[PDB]
RNA sequence: GAGGAGACAAGUCGUAACAUGGUAAGUGUACUGGAAAGUGCACUUGGACGAACC
RNA sequence: AAACUCAGUUGACACAAAAUAGACUACGAAAGUGGCUUUAACAUAUCUGAACACACAAUAGCUAAGACCCAAACUGGGAUUAGAUACCCCACUAUGCUUAGCCCUAAACCUCAACAGUUAAUCAACAAAACUGCUCGCCAGAACACUACGAGCCACAGCUUAAAACUCAAA
């Protein structure tokens, strides 16, 4: 449930001081806002440590470097899956909004 | 050694002069390098002129590190003031 | 591009064509009758359907290439490819039978081999968060890595502290010093690795 | 202090998921308005600040659960189009 | 019995137990995750100290220390000295939304040591005393 | 004599206000500072917070 | 950077402030009031009615005596800067707190007076739709001017009331 705006806003036969100051007039727009816009750094925590103790000699580090080769392909994938994935919608839903406009006048 | 710089016109207000003088005094206490550089608004030998009165107000307080040198193509003039060593200001109190 | 953008690059390879029919998915099947109906670019008169071909030496020829010396390029890398099997035929012969079968002397094996140890896995790349950029450690994919690995042999080779020393011996000596783990372009991959793990602590900054 | 310790805003690992564990608290807290308290509670916020603030997020809150309401309302009439073409 | 995410009551008889154990005995690893420096101290169930780990203490300095690998660093640090002093499980206790607040808890882990909860005692002051006035930038 | 205001009127030192004016602005009050002004406490919107979930 | 060699856990411990509830919209004339309990207690069966008196009036501030965790004008130190009497960091005082007096000001604004009534034939613009009756208060170009003078006041760099001259065709 909606919170009450009975005698919220400073208004003439309110008297009671003003409970909400809104500096845009609560009308609802027929548009809704815009969609607002690191990975796997513990698989390079644990190569960078191999390296550390190793002397950054990869040949005995192989296991932790593939790991975080692989997870850095994965993570392009995810990126990739991700995007296509993204591409309700701002705009159907606008589109809908339009469809259904708010009326604060009258007609 | 905090070096403290400032740039200066020709035709300066000897109000503005002497509120940037209050400084400069004030960085010479607190034992800064006052580079100082004056540019023009005018002769080489009128502008230091600037850097003589500005010293006057510090008889035996601030001496030049540096003397005045013509840089930025002649533009501008140059100096660093700093505070008197404990020995040229026990010189100066003997004089 | 006096190319269209209808056109697609060709498919050079013998055995794609010679496919059984009957071995084909049928996205693969789908794909040949597309192809049937579809404008193909010329093949470039840098690869072919020759046994020989290696798109690794190519590319290294093409990257070594100065102003258009195509053939210069070419005759570099062939000196230094002979170059490397005859120093490890010279190996072979004045080696003991015991580690004569690990003495290598295919030059295409160990040019593959010496780049691919000078690949880096982690490189350094500017990353802004808030107006100011760092150099955030991050994974490079593996067409960076290549080129890298490649751009270090080559600059490596056509430094000037090698004197009065041609470019084919250069390049053999640092490929052999590359495949046994060794030379300055395996150390700049460790100073790149050295410098990464430094500023490990500025992995967060990276947003993707 | 005077309370008893590890019962107040304390949650049993499952399985040794640490993440899923901390992913729950953080979710308690979130919910029960501990962590922007804190966020808050930094730095003072004056009392017309504060008054301010409590206001904006009051007709913040209105206009998002109205915009909801209508959303979810004309969620139906995503439908395709019956009458196309005419 | 069935898993509940709310810890098992003192006195109350429950069959919980952890390398022989009650909940009440396991050792506390109180973290502190201030604004830019993890500390890490592993008491026992009779608040007897037994390991200690700081994004200072390891080396880090200056905005380096709140930072999340720092807090991995002490918490690898911390859990190794308590595995060493004989610490096995234990119930983890944060005070602090700084950056170290869930690496500490992931280097605690990878360096060895179990958790089995959880606990936020971040303070709160129902306002009592005044903090320090904002920051204008 | 000196102050205050206004105007005429070109300069000197800053860039305080007008855009989130680059520290939002302002009221009351106190201290401080060539100088516009800075800061503390409370107050105002004559600012905004991007207005479904993220 | 400066600063402190103090920091973590546990236990004891305020003359400071009053998470969540509160997405409630209440109480009071306004200022104000949001921890708990109790006591006392929220004027007027007709409305309006103070520069013409009585009683209040946040914050700041003054006087004297206490408290002091934290915050904090001023001041001191670090840093930044051309400079930085600021913004950023640290320390600390007046001050915020209690008692007894003063002070009597706020963008004290919901910038929308009190009371009664209407929604009908709208209404410069914007803002918080347009009006009717009645009453008091106030206003009559800008700036000079929250000023000078006079007067009153526990106010002595103050507050309230408050002009004129010169100037302009604007504001
Ligand atoms: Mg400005
Ligand atoms: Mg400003
Ligand atoms: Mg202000
Ligand atoms: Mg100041
Ligand atoms: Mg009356
Ligand atoms: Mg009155
Ligand atoms: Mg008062
Ligand atoms: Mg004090
Ligand atoms: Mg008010
Ligand atoms: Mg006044
Ligand atoms: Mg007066
Ligand atoms: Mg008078």
């Amino acid at each position: 449930a909606t919170p009450s705006l009975r005698g919220r806003l400073a208004r003439f036969g309110n008297p009671r001081k003003p409970v909400l100051k809104p500096n845009k007039p609560l009308i609802l727009a027929n548009r809704v806002g815009e969609r607002r816009r690191a990975t796997c750094i513990t698989e390079m925590s644990v190569m960078m440590a191999c390296w550390k103790q190793n002397e950054f000699r990869d040949d005995a580090c192989r296991k932790e470097i593939q790991g975080f080769l692989d997870c850095a392909a994965r993570a392009q994938e995810a990126r990739k899956m991700r995007s296509i994935q993204e591409t309700l919608l701002p705009n159907k839903l606008n589109k809908l909004l339009q469809r259904f406009p708010n009326k604060p006048y009258l007609s | 050694t905090l070096r403290k710089e400032l740039i200066l016109s020709s035709n300066i207000g000897q109000h503005d002069l002497d509120t940037k003088t209050k400084q400069i005094q004030q960085w010479i206490k607190k034992k800064h390098l006052v580079q100082i550089t004056i540019k023009k608004g005018v002769s080489e030998n009128e502008m230091e002129e600037i850097f003589h009165q500005i010293l006057q107000t510090m008889p035996g307080i601030a001496t030049f590190s540096s003397r005045p040198q013509a840089v930025q193509g002649g533009k501008a003039l140059m100096c660093v003031l700093r505070a008197l060593s404990k020995n040229e200001e026990k010189a100066y109190k003997e004089t | 591009s006096r190319y269209s953008p209808e056109f697609k690059d060709p498919l050079i390879d013998k055995e794609y064509y010679r496919k059984p029919v009957e071995e084909l998915t049928e996205e693969e099947k789908y794909v040949r009758e597309l192809k049937k109906t579809q404008l193909i670019k010329a093949a470039p008169a840098g690869k072919t359907s020759s046994v020989f071909e290696d798109p690794v030496i190519s590319k290294f020829t093409n990257m070594m290439m100065i102003g258009g010396n195509k053939v210069l390029a070419r005759s570099l890398m062939i000196q230094t490819l002979e170059a490397v099997k005859r120093k490890q035929f010279e190996k072979y012969h004045a080696a003991s039978a015991e580690e004569q079968a690990t003495i290598e002397r295919n030059p295409y094996t160990i040019f593959h081999q010496a780049l691919k140890n000078c690949e880096p896995m982690i490189g350094l790349v500017p990353i802004l968060k808030g107006g100011r950029f760092y150099q955030v450690p991050v994974p490079l994919p593996d067409r960076r890595r290549r080129f890298l690995a490649m751009k270090w042999m080559i600059t490596e080779c056509r430094d000037k502290k090698h004197q009065r020393t041609l470019m084919p011996e250069k390049l053999s000596h640092k490929l052999l010093e590359a495949f046994h783990n060794q030379g300055p372009v395996i150390k700049r991959k460790h100073d790149l690795h050295k410098m990464a793990e430094a500023n490990r602590a500025l992995a967060h900054y990276r947003w993707w | 202090a005077k309370h008893l310790k590890f019962i107040a805003r304390t949650v049993m690992v499952q399985e040794g998921n640490v993440e899923s564990a901390y992913r729950t608290l953080n979710r308690i807290l979130t919910m029960d308005g501990l962590i922007e308290d804190i966020k808050h509670r930094r730095y003072y916020e004056k009392p017309c600040r504060r008054r301010q603030r409590e206001s904006y997020e009051r007709c913040r809150r209105i206009y998002n659960m109205e915009m909801a309401r209508k959303i979810n309302f004309l969620m139906r009439k995503n439908r395709a189009d019956p009458w196309q073409g005419c | 019995t069935k898993f509940s995410i709310y810890p098992p009551i003192p006195g109350e008889e429950s069959s919980l137990r952890w390398a022989g154990k009650k909940f009440e005995e396991i050792p506390i690893a109180h973290i502190k995750a201030s604004h830019n420096n993890t500390q890490i101290q592993v008491v026992s169930a009779s608040n007897e100290p037994l390991a200690f780990a700081s994004c200072g203490t390891e080396g880090f300095r200056n905005a380096k220390k709140g930072t999340g690998i720092a807090a991995q660093t002490a918490g690898i640090a911390a859990a190794a000295r308590a595995k060493q002093k004989g610490v096995i499980h234990i119930r983890v206790v944060v005070k602090g939304l700084g950056p170290g607040r869930l690496s500490a808890m992931h280097g605690l882990i990878m360096g060895g040591l179990e958790v089995i909860s959880i606990t936020d005692n971040t303070p709160i002051p129902h306002n009592g005393c005044r903090p320090r006035k904002a920051r204008k930038l």
